[PDB]
RNA sequence: GGCUAAUCCCCCAUGUGGACCCGCCCCUUGGGGUGUGUCCAAAGGGCUUUGCCCGCUUCCGGAUGGGCCCGCGUCCCAUCAGCUAGUUGGUGGGGUAAUGGCCCACCAAGGCGACGACGGGUAGCCGGUCUGAGAGGAUGGCCGGCCACAGGGGCACUGAGACACGGGCCCCACUCCUACGGGAGGCAGCAGUUAGGAAUCUUCCGCAAUGGGCGCAAGCCUGACGGAGCGACGCCGCUUGGAGGAAGAAGCCCUUCGGGGUGUAAACUCCUGAACCCGGGACGAAACCCCCGACGAGGGGACUGACGGUACCGGGGUAAUAGCGCCGGCCAACUCCGUGCCAGCAGCCGCGGUAAUACGGAGGGCGCGAGCGUUACCCGGAUUCACUGGGCGUAAAGGGCGUGUAGGCGGCCUGGGGCGUCCCAUGUGAAAGACCACGGCUCAACCGUGGGGGAGCGUGGGAUACGCUCAGGCUAGACG
């Protein structure tokens, strides 16, 4: 069974990226769909879609990265340079927000997961919210 | 107290041309003119490369001793200026020539720093009316900062401002030939002072 | 560790063992001479190292260095000990302090003096 | 030597066979009117009952046992009187007690 | 028996007091119950005795018992004049 | 304010007296992962009215007995052994982990 | 044994009121009211003496200080695993200001423990402090708060308060007195002695100021305190000079014998002038008190400083302490001589057996300076106990395998609760210290005023994504 569902699925589009897939699916749930949403919005995938797979419903995860490189190893630059969990079970993360951290100066960004819903560390900081430290992304 | 011992020695050290006196380190003579090169026995043989340590260490040694002030009070002024709002390193330079020994040296009552000390501490100096005999105390903008009334006759006093005569001042101060005053208008910038110092170094001394 | 583990069990602090039981932990303590031996060196040195057998206050009879190039020390000499090994002699970790009880300074002595404690010359004089 | 606030031990011994005394009779009293509520006699155990309460609020007149303490002894005391003599069947003869 | 009395603060051959409410039993420079004002002996400023008598006003309504100097200097404050 | 605690009621073997078994959560000071624990707390019950199993407040009181500082204040649900299980389990399993040994 | 006063003690009365039993009402653990019954007061003294002061009695309220109870927090060892019989609860009683096994009698058979009971070791706890980028680690000395103790053990008395450091009783040890029967002591108060030790001060001055006790007051007591003394023990400030002065003295050192260095360093000239002398001389002290006024508000007057003749101010005035460590790498600073695995050095690597920048000295040099260096201990570097922030195929490290208890963790959809979690407001977070500003001492150290922030916890209100919980549904896990 899977212990983390959220971990999964940032690793699943951690594996499927350093490979170059184009799409890549993640078994659906409500919570995993919003935190889709933000990934979307911030432009680290081209976006995503509900699909049906076996009869069971999955995310298709439209990946992105950067234009062929020069030299040896023309692979692409990543969109997603860095994905990891920070709250999991087991060792929950929770912020208030005076304690929300600021991923990469900035030029990253985190995803709160608030009683207003699921936030970036900006939009969070602008609520005024804080909550469970769902992930750290840039 | 104070270094005392020969002074255009430590210029020789230091390399660059340090003023711990008036007149002659202009003369044909300061010995960087003579012999540029540190004292003692191997003072020519072939340098080795410097040590990111010598550098760092070197660096100090020479700010330092242009104020000629110990390590102690050097230090202690640091860390001030590390701890206040604004670049350290200028801040510094800010608050070492507020000193009022290194002031009255700026405002030509004095040939050298040392002769500014000494003056100070005879009591020869006052700031604001009440005289101050502490080469350390520091120098606020506002401040005027004047010969002693009963000093005023001093030939060598007279001499000094005499030669002022001419002579401009810091644009941070402002100089009375006339009734011997001077005025402390604003801390100095780090463009405003031309020391051959890279204060970089410096801060980097202390961070080890 | 999980850190389920680390809630369970937790990390062990680390504990500092003294290399001088001078007891008290004191910065010296005193005694007296018992054996004032030579002492051969070990693995690649060679040479006749001064060494003191010390009865401490502190109720320890320990071995001791005498430093210098020549000593005055007897069986019932009377010394303190402040605590320094001698890599040479396993089995010595703490010198004896000249210029202080009957361990006279060393003599003519002219630099480093402020160890082997002799006192400053009379040139200025 | 000779601390002449050796007086206070002095007095101290004074007072204390002053209170030693006090309580006795209290004590005395309370256990006369309480068996003989106990044997039933109605008027006698009140009115002795009432000697206690007047000693012992008279101990708290100074500092012998003051306010609560002698609340205290005053409560039990006609607790126990009450019961004994209604147990014991017997009609509050007058004195004492807001029957 | 609480009172408003000084307590030293100034330092050797500085002294600074602070007018104070506190049990009588208290040492002098510990725990207060409140301060109400503060005294320069030696006027060494301009501004060398504050009182808050609107405070004092309370403390002395309430008991506080002034030592015979806190008191010089709560009247100097004007805390006793009716007028 | 007398402070209120709930809890269940693991054991009514006494007189007018019942072991209300409170349990809190937390984070760990330093590791921060929240960890639950619990302790037993022995509620007055004048009308031995709780019952075992009875998920009670228990409320601050004045002393009782040595001991006894809570009186219980309202029934919150009646009846969940499950609960008591655990408990009477975990206890269980205390005579083993000895000299000899406990369970699987 | 005899006499005697009182604000000493007792009896009667007055009962504003208060206490107790009982009843009733409102409140809700023993809060407040009310009725009958019972019960309980006091002391006087001074006068500018028919009034004013000081005091006394009962009661309610305040203020201050305090007891008790509860949640959470508070080191090491599991080579300490089971502990408990006043022990756990109950009923009645004792005891107290008061709850309570606090104590007792009877009753019940309970209470605690791996979330570590019990036992052992160590230790006053805290505000803080030291270190650290932080998280954390270490620490609790000065100062402030709380606790505990007063030669060791036990006990109570008197009181509003003590189980009472300079009060009492008993036992113990030790010391002193004794006519041997019996007595006397307790510096962990100030100073001091002695002992132990590497090591820790004056048998000082004053009660002037601040604070305290008693007194109507004058005033008395105050080794509390304010000061001075000694110790670079720490921190801050300051001096041993300033300018000129040779392509360069002497001495010493090096040399390729040409020369080089110490060095503008000195000598020397001029200049200033710490010390030291002379003169003046303080803030800290205005109240209590007296007078006017009402003993009030207010106004006027008087007395008073140990530090100190000190600080500070003015005049005069002498060129007038420098030391310690280091120079192989780490690490800033190199040569000659002596020595010859010796004598010695040493934090680590290592150096010394005839060319040693590593041993000793010398010349020179680097570092810091009334200090410098050593030893000891704490934090750091050490992400080397890793929460931030580590690891385990071969480097230390996977349990010989399984079954499975506690526990930890838990797929998808909906709803309720709102425990975790998040938000706002509010209370608390003393002072000191820490941060900032302004200010006082010629600066600073040090100190005054003001400002700012602050974890945690209490209360009120709100949110519901995630964790939780309850209820319902699903089939992708699992099982059949
Ligand atoms: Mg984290
Ligand atoms: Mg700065
Ligand atoms: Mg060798
Ligand atoms: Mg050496
Ligand atoms: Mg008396
Ligand atoms: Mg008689
Ligand atoms: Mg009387
Ligand atoms: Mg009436
Ligand atoms: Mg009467
Ligand atoms: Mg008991
Ligand atoms: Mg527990
Ligand atoms: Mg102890
Ligand atoms: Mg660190
Ligand atoms: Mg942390
Ligand atoms: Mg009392
Ligand atoms: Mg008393
Ligand atoms: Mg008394
Ligand atoms: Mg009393
Ligand atoms: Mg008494
Ligand atoms: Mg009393
Ligand atoms: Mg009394
Ligand atoms: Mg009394
Ligand atoms: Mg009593
Ligand atoms: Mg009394
Ligand atoms: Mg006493
Ligand atoms: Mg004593
Ligand atoms: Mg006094
Ligand atoms: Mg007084
Ligand atoms: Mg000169
Ligand atoms: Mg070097
Ligand atoms: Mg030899
Ligand atoms: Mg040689
Ligand atoms: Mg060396
Ligand atoms: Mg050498
Ligand atoms: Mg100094
Ligand atoms: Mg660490
Ligand atoms: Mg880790
Ligand atoms: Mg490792
Ligand atoms: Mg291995
Ligand atoms: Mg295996
Ligand atoms: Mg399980
Ligand atoms: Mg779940
Ligand atoms: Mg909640
Ligand atoms: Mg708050
Ligand atoms: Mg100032
Ligand atoms: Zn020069």
């Amino acid at each position: 069974m899977l212990t983390d569902p959220i971990a999964d699925m940032l690793t699943r589009i951690r594996n499927a990226t350093r490979v170059y897939k184009e799409s890549t699916d993640v078994p659906a749930s409500r919570f995993k769909e919003e935190i889709l949403r933000i990934l979307a919005r911030e432009g680290f995938i081209k976006g995503y879609e509900r699909v049906d797979v076996d009869g069971k419903p999955y995310l298709r995860v439209y990946l992105k990265y950067g234009p062929r490189r020069q030299g040896p190893d023309p692979r692409p630059e990543q969109v997603i340079h860095h994905i990891r969990r920070i709250s999991k079970p087991g060792r929950r993360v929770y912020v208030g927000v005076k304690e929300i951290p600021r991923v990469r100066r900035g030029l990253g960004i985190a995803i709160l997961s608030t009683s207003k819903g699921v936030l970036t560390d900006r939009e969070a900081r602008k609520l005024g919210v804080g909550g469970e430290l769902i992930c750290e992304v840039w | 107290g104070r270094y005392i011992g020969p002074v255009c020695r430590l210029c020789r050290r230091e390399g660059v041309k340090l003023y711990l006196k008036g007149e002659r380190c202009y003369s044909p003579k300061c010995a960087m003119e003579r012999r540029p090169y540190p004292p003692g026995q191997h003072g020519q043989k072939r340098a080795r490369r410097p040590s990111d340590y010598a550098v760092r260490l070197r660096e100090k040694q020479k700010l330092r001793r242009i104020y000629g002030i110990s390590e102690r009070q050097f230090r202690n002024l640091f860390e001030e200026a590390s701890k206040k709002k604004g670049v350290t390193g200028s801040v510094f330079l800010g608050l070492l020539e507020s000193r009022l020994d290194n002031v009255v040296y700026r405002l030509g009552f004095a040939v050298s720093r040392r002769q500014a000390r000494q003056l100070v501490r005879h009591g020869h100096i006052t700031v604001n009316g009440r005289r101050v005999d502490l080469p350390s105390y520091r120098v606020r903008p506002g401040d005027e900062i004047a010969v002693a009334e009963k000093s005023r006759n001093l030939e060598l006093i007279r001499q000094n401002l005499e030669a002022m005569k001419g002579r401009k001042v810091g644009p941070w101060l402002s100089l009375d030939v006339e009734g011997m005053k001077g005025k402390f208008l604003r801390l100095p910038d780090r463009e405003d002072l031309a020391l051959p110092v890279q204060e970089n170094l410096v801060i980097e001394f202390y961070s080890r | 560790p999980t850190i389920n583990q680390l809630v369970r069990k937790g990390r062990e602090k680390v504990r500092k063992k003294s290399k001088v039981p001078a007891l008290k932990g004191a910065p010296f303590r005193r005694g007296v001479c018992t054996v004032v031996r030579t002492v051969t060196p070990k693995k690649p040195n060679s040479a006749l190292r001064k060494v003191a057998k010390v009865r401490l206050t502190s109720g320890y009879e320990v071995t001791a260095y005498i430093p210098g190039e020549g000593h005055n020390l007897q069986e019932h000499s009377v010394v303190l000990i402040r605590g320094g090994r001698v890599k040479d002699l396993p089995g010595v970790r703490y010198h004896i302090v000249r210029g202080v009880y009957d361990a006279a300074g060393v003599k003519d002595r002219k630099k480093s003096r402020s160890k082997y404690g002799t006192k400053k010359p009379k040139e200025a004089a | 030597r000779n601390l002449s606030a050796l007086k206070r031990h002095r007095q101290s011994l004074k007072r204390r066979l002053r209170n030693k005394a006090k309580k006795s009779a209290i004590k005395t009293l309370s256990k006369k009117a309480v068996q003989l509520a106990q044997e039933g006699k109605a008027e006698e155990a009140l009115k002795i009952m009432r000697k206690a309460e007047s000693l012992i609020d008279k101990a708290a007149k100074g500092s012998t046992l003051h306010k609560n303490a002698a609340a205290r002894r005053k409560s039990r005391l006609m607790r126990k009187v009450r019961q004994l003599l209604e147990a014991a069947g017997a009609p509050l003869i007058g004195g004492g007690l807001s029957a | 028996m609480v009172k408003i009395r000084l307590a030293r603060f100034g330092s050797k051959h500085n002294p600074h007091y602070r007018i104070v409410v506190t049990d009588a039993r208290r040492k002098r420079d510990g725990k207060y119950i409140e301060k109400i004002g503060y005294y320069d002996p030696r006027k060494t400023t301009p501004d060398w005795l504050k009182v808050d008598v609107e405070r004092a006003r309370y403390w002395l309504s309430v008991g506080a018992q002034p030592t015979d100097t806190a008191r010089r200097l709560l009247r100097q404050a004007g805390v006793f004049r009716q007028e | 304010p007398k402070k209120v605690l709930t809890g269940v009621v693991v054991s009514d073997k006494m007189q007018k007296t019942v072991t209300v078994l409170v349990e809190r959560q937390f984070p760990h000071p330093l590791y921060g992962k929240v960890i639950k624990r619990s302790k037993k707390y022995l509620a007055h019950d004048p009308e031995e009215k709780y019952k075992l199993g009875d998920v009670v407040e228990i409320i601050e009181s004045r002393p009782i007995s040595k001991r006894k500082r809570f009186r219980v204040l309202r029934l919150v649900e009646s009846g969940r052994m499950d609960l008591v299980e655990k408990y009477l389990i975990r206890r269980q399993n205390y005579q083993s982990l000895s000299k000899r040994g406990g369970k699987a």
